């Protein structure tokens, strides 16, 4: 037969499943564990059959257990069931999204959460700065970047935005389609206000002398909205 | 390059064939460089590039920057034009 | 007129100059190997005829009043 260890791995499975409709049969409703393994085995033996695609599977798993067949918390607990099963066009990834209905009150695992909002980035006020995206690409820009150093095709007033971060919720983030104006909200970056990185364009303390060497590097790179004036004056490191 | 040896920042030194200026130096040091590039007088350029090459107005010279103190070393180059043992011997032929 | 050249004073001593002040002074040439390495970092080589040009163009690009370098300076591998 030659069987590698994925054969042997998807052989329990199938019998696990097959344990589970033979519990089904018997009318004894299912668990956690018996009603994942029982979507996992159908979604198999379908695409072994070879008369479906990845996408009908993936809407024909949600109709195989009703809300009665399951035991009172089983729905809540199953978000997704992904399984790897071999079509005729080779191995693809089948994932069924919330399979089962509730119908009883028992959420394992429940939050309880007060009603207050939460305010973030508290005693930072923000200022507004208009952007618009002269390129051909998207751009999208995250909430801890140093604002005065995002991509060359931004057009906006970079001088009011040095030293300074998006005020969102931390992780997220604010996309700009090609041609797309909008405004931002943005507030000091806290700390040590030490930046290295980013496109090289400070890489030491931010103060108002850093701003002037940085502005000139950006205007000499072709950053779109840097204004500094000529006549610049060197200093002994730059 | 004969103009480098009055700057600050190097040490000239000179090899000792072309010292001291003898009547024999030029026809010497020509068929030499005739035979090691294996020039051919029969073409312009070759020619060309031997007349640019020893220039018997800077190996007059020399002696004389020797004895005003602009050149400062002597030495042989040693079976690649020059002599290794007549160092001593052609500085106080020189002198 | 300045380049690599000292006040000629003892040894020691200091010439003042008050805002709006307006004095002439002595000046000799440097001594020794005539090596000049720190003070501004304008020169950090050896003083010669070809790193004063070099000297005049970093002293006017950082603004040193009274350097008069040409336009279409033309640089070199070592700046
Ligand atoms: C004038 C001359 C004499 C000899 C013996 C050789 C050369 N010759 C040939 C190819 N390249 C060179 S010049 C290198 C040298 O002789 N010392 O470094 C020139
Ligand atoms: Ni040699």
């Amino acid at each position: 037969m030659k069987l590698t260890p994925k054969e042997l791995d998807k052989l329990m499975l199938h019998y696990a499943g097959e344990l589970a409709r033979k519990r089904k049969e018997k009318g004894i409703k299912l668990n956690y564990v018996e009603a994942v393994a029982l979507i996992s085995a159908h979604i198999m033996e379908e695409a072994r059959a070879g008369k479906k695609t990845a996408a009908e599977l993936m809407q024909e798993g949600r109709t195989l257990l009703k809300p009665d067949d399951v035991m009172d918390g089983v729905a809540s607990m199953i978000h997704e069931v992904g399984i790897e099963a071999m079509f005729p066009d080779g191995t693809k990834l089948v994932t069924v999204h919330t399979p089962i209905e509730a119908n009883g009150k028992l959420v394992p695992g429940e939050l309880f959460l007060k009603n207050e909002d939460i305010t973030i980035n508290e005693g930072k006020k923000a200022v507004s700065v208009k952007v618009k995206n002269v390129g051909d690409r998207p751009v999208q820009i995250g909430s801890h970047f140093h604002f005065f150093e995002v991509n060359r095709c931004l057009d906006f007033d970079r001088e009011k935005t040095f030293g300074k971060r998006l005020d969102i919720a931390s992780g997220t983030a604010v996309r700009f389609e090609p041609g797309e104006e909008k405004s931002v909200e943005l507030i000091d970056i806290g700390g040590n206000r030490r930046i290295f990185g980013f496109n090289a364009l400070v890489d030491r303390q931010a103060d108002n002398e850093s701003k002037k060497i940085a502005l000139h590097r950006a205007k000499e790179r072709g950053f779109h909205g840097t204004k500094s004036d000529d006549n610049y004056v060197k200093t002994i490191k730059e | 390059i004969i103009k480098v040896a009055g700057e600050h920042n190097i040490l000239p030194a000179s090899t000792n064939p072309t010292i001291p200026f003898t009547v024999n130096t030029e026809a010497e040091h020509m068929d030499m460089l005739m035979v090691c590039h294996h020039l051919d007088k029969s073409i312009k350029e070759d020619v060309q590039f031997a007349d640019s090459r020893i220039r018997p107005q800077t190996i007059a010279a020399e002696d004389t920057l020797h004895d005003m103190g602009i050149f400062s070393i002597t030495s042989s180059d040693s079976q690649a034009m020059g002599r290794v043992g007549e160092v001593i011997t052609r500085t106080w032929q020189t002198a």
